[PDB]
């Protein structure tokens, strides 16, 4: 599936989820 | 934040207190865990207090292991935690399909635990209730421990589960963070053997073979697990070895294959 390729390059290149979130 | 600017893609299943969501946050494309509490349910229960303790715990902790609240919003009727999703799911149902792990994935899953618990530690923070359902896994099958529901900021309260209580907890004796000690040695046997190390038909039984330590190791464990699990299922707090100690152990060492996640 296309989620199934967007969860593995949410892995390989994560956000700053501290500044997008926090 | 408001349910809007998020796309529920299915549900993931009931969690604490909750129905849990896959769920992408328009804006920045971002896959998370949707955790959707009803104000009033949680009143009615009477687990508000509870829930605060838990949140205020697990949105201040910031490690691999440990799996994330990236933050929290909320509306009229209902509460959302806004959670990191753990894609490979819940770490029991993986362990009763397979019904027992090999030294490689029980030692990786060790090493990120007693990190994890370590960190804890190093904030005064004990988990008290380490155990298989209270664990998920990331894209790689990395451990995350995803309950805190008997987590406190430090005690005499009798909790966690039957099978993992430390003999100081049954025996109605204070406890410290070496409680997560005598889990993570628990957890380990579980882990190996498929069953926790005093399991038993009663109650009074289980009791009994936790506070003499009546380990009976299978034939099939190797002397190096059965070296770590001896250490860490210690009858004296004082005497089981220390996270770091887990950290370091040899078998831990040869066995372990563990991947640190890529950061930002
Ligand atoms: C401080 C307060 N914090 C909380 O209350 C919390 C939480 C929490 C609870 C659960 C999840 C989470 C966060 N993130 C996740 O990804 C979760 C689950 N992931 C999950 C489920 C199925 C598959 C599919 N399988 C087939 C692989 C994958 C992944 C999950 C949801 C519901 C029940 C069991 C597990």
């Amino acid at each position: 599936n296309l989620l199934t390729q967007a969860i593995r390059q949410q892995y390989y290149k994560p956000i700053d989820v501290d500044r997008m979130y926090g | 934040f408001t349910i809007d600017d998020f796309d529920i893609v299915r549900p993931l299943g009931k969690g604490k207190f909750g129905n849990v969501y896959l769920a992408r946050e328009k804006q920045n494309k971002f896959i998370m865990a949707l955790k959707v509490l009803f104000k009033s349910q949680l009143e009615k229960e009477g687990v508000e207090h509870q829930l605060r303790r838990e949140i205020e715990i697990q949105s201040h902790l910031r490690h691999p292991n440990i799996l994330r609240m990236y933050n929290y919003f909320h509306d009229r009727k209902r509460i959302y935690l806004m959670l990191e999703f753990a894609p490979r799911g819940e770490l029991y149902k993986e362990l009763q399909k397979h019904g027992r792990f090999d030294e490689q994935r029980s030692a990786t899953f060790m090493e990120e635990l007693a990190d994890a618990l370590h960190y804890c530690h190093e904030r005064k923070v004990i988990h008290r209730d380490i155990k298989p359902e209270n664990l998920l896994m990331g894209y790689k099958g990395e451990l995350k421990i995803a309950d805190f529901g008997w987590s406190v900021h430090a005690r005499r309260t009798m909790c966690g589960t039957l099978d993992y209580l430390p003999p100081e907890m049954i025996e109605g004796k204070t406890h410290d963070e070496k409680v997560d000690l005598w889990c993570a040695g628990v957890l380990c046997y579980e882990f190996l053997v498929g069953m926790p190390p005093f399991d038993s038909p009663s109650h009074t039984e289980t009791h009994r073979r936790i506070v003499n330590v009546d380990l009976k190791f299978p034939p099939f464990l190797s002397d190096g697990s059965k070296d770590l699990i001896s250490k860490l299922l210690r009858y004296h707090p004082p005497q089981r070895l220390p996270l770091k100690g887990v950290m370091e152990h040899p078998w831990v060492k040869a066995n372990s294959r563990r991947v640190l996640p890529p950061v930002y």
